[PDB]
């Protein structure tokens, strides 16, 4: 997951602004962690640099 | 200046829209004219016909004449010392034409070779009208097939063929470093020609596996984009984040599954409209009349395409307003 990404990038729910809490990173792109919203506070995971942003229904 | 587009006979309503809507991106357009597969626009600005899908051929028109006005018109044309031939596209006696005005050509020093030319004179014959100009572009068709959904490492069937992805990128009026979105992406049909466009890309899908392999297609084509896992419905996007979205929805394969995709219509429509820029398009398939979950759009475009004979496509083009 490029982290240019997160410019754009807002949490599924409440659409607010996301945080990336890295585990495992490269020169281009981040390939562990976890990504946090500022405002719902909902966690998406970050695995084999793919974020998990599906709605948790 | 005015440019003759000839255009694909698949679908004449998506060539000719294509054609305007770049046009109206990339400069200014004076006037334009439709006549079956001929496209005139009086147009100003930049070149965009390398991305056309719809267009086979662009001629940089010099005159449009009578087939009596013909010889006259090939004693005033302008002469290259670049090697030269002439095409003639319409009517009957085509070949002897084009060895007539070639050795009008000649009259005036022209140095015509059929094999390796460097110009090309072109003469459309449609109706007792004649539209001569200069080959400005001729699309390579080699290059979709080359392309074909069943030659991906990452194989699904019913994928859209990169012809129609292409022109539906090109209905958004995406242009190079802006983004288009698909949000229901599968193999990357619509995401590896926006790639290919130099347009950045970013592809949702709601199946893990889906969005690994489409991944694996993007390297395959040697394509710099995003593929994230996530619901259509609920986008996990910025409002006013992306200048198009070009898609192919699910579609209904029976007709006792009617309004199950209602809810995937009106969450899409609402989602689209808040992640789309000011006066942003998205070009979306379906293959059910859509209208009522788009009535805060504007519908510039609609054109239906049947493929099996149980299967009907309908294709819009939808502006944010
Ligand atoms: N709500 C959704 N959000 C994200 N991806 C989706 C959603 N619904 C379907 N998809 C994906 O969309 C892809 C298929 C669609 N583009 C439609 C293809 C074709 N028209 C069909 O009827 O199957 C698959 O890879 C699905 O996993
Ligand atoms: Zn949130």
């Amino acid at each position: 997951m490029k982290r240019k990404l997160l410019e754009i990038l807002a949490c599924p729910l409440c659409k607010s602004e996301l945080e990336v809490e890295v585990v495992e990173e490269n020169e281009e792109e981040i390939i562990s962690g976890k990504l946090v919203c500022s405002s719902c506070r909902a966690e998406f995971p970050i695995e084999d640099g793919i974020p998990d942003l599906r709605p948790p229904e | 200046m005015k440019f003759l587009f000839y255009l694909s006979a698949d679908n004449l309503e998506i060539a000719r829209k294509e054609v305007l809507v770049l046009a109206e991106r990339y400069g200014w357009v004076e006037d334009y004219q439709f006549e079956e597969r001929l496209l005139l626009l009086d147009y100003a600005g930049e070149k965009f016909f390398e991305r056309l899908a719809y267009t086979n051929e662009v001629t940089k028109i010099y005159d449009i004449c009578s087939v009596s006005e013909l010889e006259q018109v090939f004693s005033e044309i302008p002469v290259y010392d670049r090697l030269c031939c002439v095409r003639v596209k319409g009517g009957k006696g085509k070949t002897a034409l084009e060895r007539k005005l070639g050795a009008l050509l000649w009259k005036r020093g022209a140095k015509v070779s059929v094999s390796n030319p460097e110009i090309v004179y072109k003469v459309y014959i449609q109706d007792d009208k004649c539209y001569v100009g200069l080959l400005e572009f001729e699309r390579d068709t080699r290059q979709f097939f080359l392309r074909r959904p069943d030659r991906r490492p990452f194989l699904m069937p019913s994928a859209i063929k990169p012809k129609l992805a292409r022109a539906l990128v090109n209905l958004t009026g995406v242009l190079e470093g802006e983004t288009l979105l698909d949000p229901m992406c599968g193999t990357g049909s619509f995401l590896i020609e926006a790639g290919l466009m130099g347009i950045n890309p970013i592809g949702i899908d709601f199946i893990e596996k889906i969005v690994r392999g489409c991944r694996v297609n993007l390297e395959y084509y040697g394509i710099e984009g995003s593929v994230l896992l996530g619901d259509a419905k609920n986008l996990p996007l910025r409002d006013e984040s992306v200048r198009g979205i070009a898609t192919d929805y699910p579609y209904l394969r029976s007709t006792k599954a009617a309004g199950t995709l209602d809810e995937l219509y009106s969450k899409t429509s609402e989602e689209f409209e808040r992640v789309l820029k000011k006066g942003g398009r998205a070009a979306i398939v379906t293959n059910i009349d859509v209208e009522s979950f788009f009535s805060n759009f504007e519908i510039e475009m609609k054109t239906e395409e049947r493929v099996h004979g149980s299967l009907t496509r309908r294709i819009y083009l939808l502006r944010r307003h």
